[PDB]
């Protein structure tokens, strides 16, 4: 959840 | 393990106001600032709505409002509009690496106006005729609330046999579209003076009549 | 926006391996590695099982795989299970603000033969004009599995404008049933040549043209  | 709870449903009126509860954990929400919202339109390729507790993606649908209150996080649509119906996720990163989602809402925007459908009639085309068949496809279209039913006449009797209808799916609108067809032989088409598609919604009925003379 | 193509319908059998497919039109591609995958099921919330491009997430089973290489990404169901059958969609984060999802999949365990779905494109009919009315219709039907790409072109180019496409129905032979819809002006129609409805099965295209050929 693309985030990291 | 567990998956995020969100209350499966969130009506308000036309213009008004809802706001979502996506609720977590200490070890996922709560424990770090990335919960993001998603609107999957009706069963489709779902888009963020925001990324970051409150932070609004590069264009989105100006006043989606993202609140984290402890481990309840929060979406407020206001400025309510139809094209809000859809399914309304959360997610936030739980530990190593990774993120968890949550139940899903969907989203009931009430006051639409009720629309009668437009049916649109359709004689089959050459082409078809030069390949040898017969289709015809009544389109419904534009209508709201989304139940529909449609009669096919033979020739003012039924016509039960060999007709397909379709379930109505949401326009880019909150008005539903819709068909039906009957499936021919030229033959049996040249063979008899009218078909008719009958569609009855809230109350009315929408009767098309087709005959024999298309053009091309 | 669905900058990622993805495949209308990928189906198997039990043991069979399919391969869904993400591709990126993003000037972009290279400079990436942020490709994550999502498994998720009709009625459940989104899940993901692919995260940069190769790594599965805690409790993936062993059977998903990721790649990645020109501007596709691919996830490999190696070896097919029974709920594998879901909507798979893929992802990619152009940075912070700009998460550009792929148009989904569906995965599919036959359990019937492959059905490579019937296009039947019909044009504005003569009453409707005389009525001031365009509409052409794309009926699709027949079609197994229940998943469909559907796209217009008028001259060649795409069109995007006034089309809607309904959601494929189940019909009384358990095959599948779709209508898009071009709406139009009689000028816009009679002032071009050709109409292209272009639909996508699994490896196959169907494209049926209509010209406007003016009986009044």
């Amino acid at each position: 959840q693309x985030h990291x | 393990p567990s998956a995020l709870t969100q209350p499966p449903s969130a009506s308000g009126s036309l213009g008004q106001s809802v706001t979502i509860s996506c609720t977590g954990t200490s070890s996922d929400v709560g424990g770090y600032n990335y919960v993001s919202w998603y609107q999957q339109h009706a069963g489709k390729a779902p888009k963020v709505i925001i990324y970051e507790v409150n932070k609004r993606p590069s264009g989105v649908p100006d006043r989606f409002s993202g609140s984290k209150s402890g481990n309840t996080a929060s979406l407020t649509v206001s400025g309510l509009q139809a094209e809000d119906e859809a399914d309304y996720y959360c997610s936030s990163y739980e530990g190593s690496d990774n993120f968890v989602f949550g139940t899903g809402t969907k989203v009931t925007v009430l006051g639409q106006p009720k629309a009668n459908p437009t049916v649109t009639l359709f004689p089959p085309s050459s082409e078809e005729l030069q390949a040898n068949k017969a289709t015809l496809v009544c389109l419904i279209s534009d209508f709201y609330p989304g139940a529909v039913t449609v009669a096919w006449k033979a020739d003012g009797s039924p016509v039960k046999a060999g007709v397909e209808t379709t379930k109505p799916s949401k326009q880019s609108n909150n008005k539903y579209a819709a068909s039906s067809y009957l499936s021919l032989t030229p033959e049996q088409w040249k063979s008899h003076r009218s078909y008719s598609c009958q569609v009855t919604h809230e109350g009315s009925t929408v009767e098309k009549t087709v005959a024999p003379t298309e053009c091309s």
